[PDB]
């Protein structure tokens, strides 16, 4: 297998690449957050109506207690990951009536209220993609209890943090929600990465353009890729299979002459029943103990995943983080959640360079005897002039004492380059 | 409070009780006393009795050892949890939201506690906010002026530029804006004067 | 042993009995009246009890997990039969959690379906902002556990004994 394309940077002592445009992306992070909760009566499952499996079952101890308190602390710990991962605002923030915020459009991930879920577009796409077992399982002494949770209360919540993040940015998530316009939120944003107010407000239709887009294509992807969302399918397909395995070990003879207890009890006397209804009540313990024991290592996995999610939900769509790929591939601007079936989809929001083009670059200019170096730019060369711009984006400005500074003579700096200082 | 490392003390001692109780189970045999199997049975039948024991001890002890490492995983996650919360927001300034307690962060404090450490986390929330009638830019001469650090503000008659966590209202001068471009391009910009330094000091 | 009501399924006329996904009996061919049973097993439930301290009172509530009402103050929930709790219209915060959005208190004890929060909706225009004016110091607090208790077991002490 080849590991990626092959491309050789050209690099040299005096030549920087300066990026003259822009690519809104929005990319896709699915985190699985909870599991099935599951309770298993020891009892019924390991002897059913047998009084006398019961008795024999009495003797091993607090086997039972045991694995209902295991399993229970998993299914409040499930509830707890919940309330973790979406439950970080104490108030539900609602949108204005008017969905202008100046040519941004969120029509995708605020609510329908077409619909009866009051779910999102791609939140109602999500639930779509992720899917009488269960009776059988109920019917073993298996129960499924349901999340504290329901789907249209995490719809709320992720609804409450969009209109949080929309209407009052990074506000509402460090105290009070102080209303913001939309592009001044996302000039704050660009400020954050290190490019100036101006090229957005310059370029705000542009930039709106493009994030729209970037929605609709993520709709598309998602709508497209059947193995989008394998990660909640694994989670759900794993807690199932391990019911039904569980289930399925009920027909295990587990060295016994039947795996049928009322069999056993028709059939023989007391003194060998009682042998044969033991070696059943071993087996059937062992695999119950193997269930467990895999259901908390699950447990594990999936709170590291949920603590991982409320970790990007609180630095991701609470604010804007500096940390690299964690909030999406790009300079991340903003994120927004949507909720899915035991699970939460971030929808990150980043500012990818595009169109670099090649210039001529200096350390410092020396002008007067006196060494100018840059305040928040890069020297730039275009072949003939010298120009000073902000790294992140290509904007030529005219080097003045008003955007350089001055430390030291022009004898030490290795590198520097003799060109004019305007004086305002 | 403090029920985290109280439910670690308590699943601990719990988990110790029961893998002690459980010394007290047949697990299928005549007796649950290694002594009596011993002293009522002979060297035959008393090798499947002691077996019995032995394998439902075994199965225990193997139990209590599985729980005690999935613990102990757990445990290794939340102290490696707050080894980052030591480094990031005690020993620096942390401008991770949420991470080092709700607020702008400003510093935290360690303190030990059994089994655990609690962080007194000083952050700084904003509070009696105003509104004010804000534009993206200025329009003077011509030109489109840009805020430095702050935002631009009006009180209704007034343009200001202040910082954005604080309300300081301050003069629009060309100290703190920068100027990129003229005014047809920017939605939104107002007409308001900028106020040049330089403009007493050559007028006298 | 199970509830044995009407099928739907049509049976060919050489099976008499019926099997789930899971090899469980889901069926079953009567052979007095060539009749299509549904063997669906009895009810069973997870009995819960909702109470509050026993410094404030001795009222408790009764939850059967999975149990429709009609087959055991009673209230039908998501998450099974509630009896002992009123349903309120009101929403308030979640003191003790029911399942399916349905939390119970003690004022008698009753069932509401939770508060999510205070409802707030932000003054969003195209050209306004607040801006705060002044501030307040908080410290909070976050506890983390670091370590457990060191445990060593003897293997042949706790086994065998002496
Ligand atoms: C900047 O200039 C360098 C060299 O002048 C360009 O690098 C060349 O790229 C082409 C196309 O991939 C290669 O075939 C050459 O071998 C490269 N030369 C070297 C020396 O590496 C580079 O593409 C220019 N940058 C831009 C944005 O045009
Ligand atoms: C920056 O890139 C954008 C697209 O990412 C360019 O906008 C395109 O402009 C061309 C021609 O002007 C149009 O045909 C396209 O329809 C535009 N695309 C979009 C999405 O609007 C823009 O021109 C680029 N700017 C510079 C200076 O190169
Ligand atoms: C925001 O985007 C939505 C969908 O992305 C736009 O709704 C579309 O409107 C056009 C024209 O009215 C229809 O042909 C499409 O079928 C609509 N799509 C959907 C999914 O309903 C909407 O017009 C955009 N603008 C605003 C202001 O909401
Ligand atoms: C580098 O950039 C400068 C500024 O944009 C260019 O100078 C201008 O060039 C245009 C067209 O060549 C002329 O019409 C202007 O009169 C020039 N302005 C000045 C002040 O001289 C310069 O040509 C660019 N250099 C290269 C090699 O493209
Ligand atoms: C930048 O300017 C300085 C001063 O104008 C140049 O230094 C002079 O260089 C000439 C020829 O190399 C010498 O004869 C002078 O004695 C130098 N004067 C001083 C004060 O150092 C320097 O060479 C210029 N650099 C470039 C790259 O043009
Ligand atoms: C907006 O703020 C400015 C500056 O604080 C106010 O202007 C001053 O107002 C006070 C009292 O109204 C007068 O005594 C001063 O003489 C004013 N100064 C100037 C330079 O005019 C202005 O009144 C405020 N506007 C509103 C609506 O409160
Ligand atoms: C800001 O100032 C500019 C220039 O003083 C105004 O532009 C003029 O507007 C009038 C009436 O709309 C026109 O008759 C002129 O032709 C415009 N001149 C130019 C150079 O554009 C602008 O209207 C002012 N904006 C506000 C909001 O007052
Ligand atoms: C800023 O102004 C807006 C509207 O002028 C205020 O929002 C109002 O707040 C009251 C009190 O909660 C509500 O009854 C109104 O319905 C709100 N109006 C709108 C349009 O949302 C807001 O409170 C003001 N901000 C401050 C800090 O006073
Ligand atoms: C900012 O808030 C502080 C309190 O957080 C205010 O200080 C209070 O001032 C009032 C009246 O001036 C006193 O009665 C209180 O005792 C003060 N509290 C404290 C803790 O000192 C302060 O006045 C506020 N400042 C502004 C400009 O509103
Ligand atoms: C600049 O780079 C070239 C090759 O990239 C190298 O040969 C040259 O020595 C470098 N300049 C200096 C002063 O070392
Ligand atoms: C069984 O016997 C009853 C009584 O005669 C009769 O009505 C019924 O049809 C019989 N069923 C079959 C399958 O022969
Ligand atoms: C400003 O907002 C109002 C409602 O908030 C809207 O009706 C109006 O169209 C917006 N202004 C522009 C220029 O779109």
């Amino acid at each position: 297998m080849s590991l990626g394309a092959e491309n050789s940077v050209a690099y040299s002592n005096n030549s920087i690449a300066i990026p003259t445009n822009f690519t809104i992306s929005v990319t896709t992070e699915i985190l699985p957050v909870s599991m099935t909760k599951t309770s298993v009566d020891c009892t019924m499952y390991i002897c059913g109506d047998s009084t006398e499996c019961s008795n024999l079952l009495l003797q091993y101890g607090s086997f039972c207690t045991q694995l209902k308190r295991a399993l229970t602390g998993i299914a409040v710990e499930q509830d707890k990951n919940t309330q973790e991962v979406f439950a970080q605002v104490k108030q539900i923030y609602k949108t204005p009536p008017i969905k202008y915020f100046g040519g941004f459009n969120f029509s995708q991930i605020l609510p329908d209220p077409s619909k009866p879920s009051k779910r999102s577009p791609i939140e109602d796409l999500l639930f779509n993609k992720v899917t009488d077992l269960i009776c059988a399982q109920k019917f073993n002494g298996l129960t499924v209890l349901p999340p504290l949770l329901t789907d249209e209360m995490i719809a709320q919540y992720t609804s409450a943090l969009l209109a949080g993040t929309i209407t009052s940015g990074w506000t509402f998530g460090a105290g009070p929600a102080l209303q913001i316009p939309f592009p001044m939120q996302m000039a704050y944003r660009f400020n954050g990465i290190g490019v100036t107010q101006n090229v957005l407000y310059e370029n705000q239709k542009l930039i709106a353009n493009q994030f729209n887009s970037a929605i609709g294509k993520i709709q598309d992807s998602l709508s497209s890729t059947p193995s989008a969302l394998g990660k909640l399918q694994d989670v759900v397909n794993h807690n199932a299979q391990a019911l039904n395995t569980l289930v399925k070990q009920l027909s295990s003879k587990f060295g016994a002459i039947s795996s049928v207890l009322n069999d056993i009890l028709s059939r023989l006397d007391p003194p060998e029943a009682e042998v044969q209804i033991d070696r059943l009540i071993t087996g059937r313990l062992q695999s119950l103990q193997t269930y467990v024991t895999q259901q908390l290592i699950r447990a594990a996995e999936i709170r590291a995943s949920a603590n991982l999610a409320a970790t990007k939900m609180s630095e991701c769509v609470l604010g804007q983080s500096k940390r690299v790929d964690f909030c999406g591939k790009g300079y991340h601007l903003m994120s927004f959640p949507q909720s899915a079936p035991h699970g939460v989809v971030f929808l990150h929001v980043t500012y990818v360079p595009a169109q670099e083009k090649n210039f001529t670059t200096a350390p410092a200019i020396c002008h007067d005897g006196k060494a100018h170096f840059p305040r928040e730019g890069v020297f730039v060369s275009n072949g003939t002039h010298w120009f000073v711009t902000q790294r992140n984006f290509y904007e030529p400005q005219i080097i003045t004492t008003d955007n350089t500074f001055v430390s030291g003579n022009c004898d030490v700096v290795i590198g520097i380059v003799n060109n004019t200082v305007y004086d305002p | 409070a403090l029920g985290k490392l109280q439910d670690v003390v308590n699943h601990n001692a719990q988990a110790l009780n029961t893998l002690v109780k459980q010394l007290s189970s047949k697990f299928g045999a005549i007796s649950s006393v290694l002594n009596d199997i011993l002293s009522r049975l002979d060297p035959p039948e008393a090798e499947v009795q002691i077996d019995r024991l032995i394998t439902g001890r075994l199965q225990s002890l193997q139990t209590y050892v599985t729980q005690q490492l999935i613990r102990a995983a757990e445990i290794r996650a939340s102290a490696n949890l707050a080894a980052t919360k030591m480094s990031e927001c005690v020993l620096g300034q942390s401008k991770r939201v949420d991470f080092c307690g709700k607020g702008y962060h400003l510093m935290s404090f360690p303190q030990s506690a059994p089994h655990g450490v609690v962080f007194l986390h000083v952050t700084y929330v904003p509070a009696q906010e105003k509104n004010f009638t804000t534009a993206p830019a200025i329009c003077h001469d011509g030109k489109a002026h840009f805020p430095r650090e702050g935002v631009f503000v009006s009180n209704g008659t007034h343009w200001f530029v202040t910082q954005r966590n604080f309300y300081e209202p301050q003069i629009i001068t060309t100290d703190n804006t920068f100027v990129s471009g003229n005014c047809d391009v920017v939605i939104g910009i107002v007409n308001n004067t900028v106020y040049d330094p330089l403009q007493p000091e050559l007028d006298s | 042993t199970g509830v044995l009501t009407e099928s739907n399924k049509k049976f060919l006329p050489f099976q008499q009995f019926g099997r789930d996904i899971a090899d469980t009996t889901d069926a079953v061919r009567d052979p007095q009246t060539l009749e299509i049973l549904d063997i669906t097993p009895c009810s069973f439930g997870g009995v819960s009890v909702i109470t509050p301290g026993t410094n404030t009172s001795n009222q408790v509530a009764v939850l059967y997990q999975g149990v429709n009402c009609t087959e055991v103050n009673v209230f039908q929930t998501r998450a099974g039969c509630l009896i002992g709790a009123e349903y309120v219209n009101n929403s308030y915060e979640c003191d003790i959690p029911i399942g399916a959005g349905i939390c119970a208190s003690y004022q008698s004890i009753i069932a509401y379906t939770m508060s999510l929060g205070a409802e707030n909706s932000v003054a969003y225009s195209n050209n306004s902002i607040a801006i705060p004016t002044n501030f307040t110091i908080s410290v909070t607090t976050e506890i983390l556990p670091v370590s457990m208790t060191k445990t060593s077991v003897d293997c042949t002490m706790y086994i065998c004994g002496d």
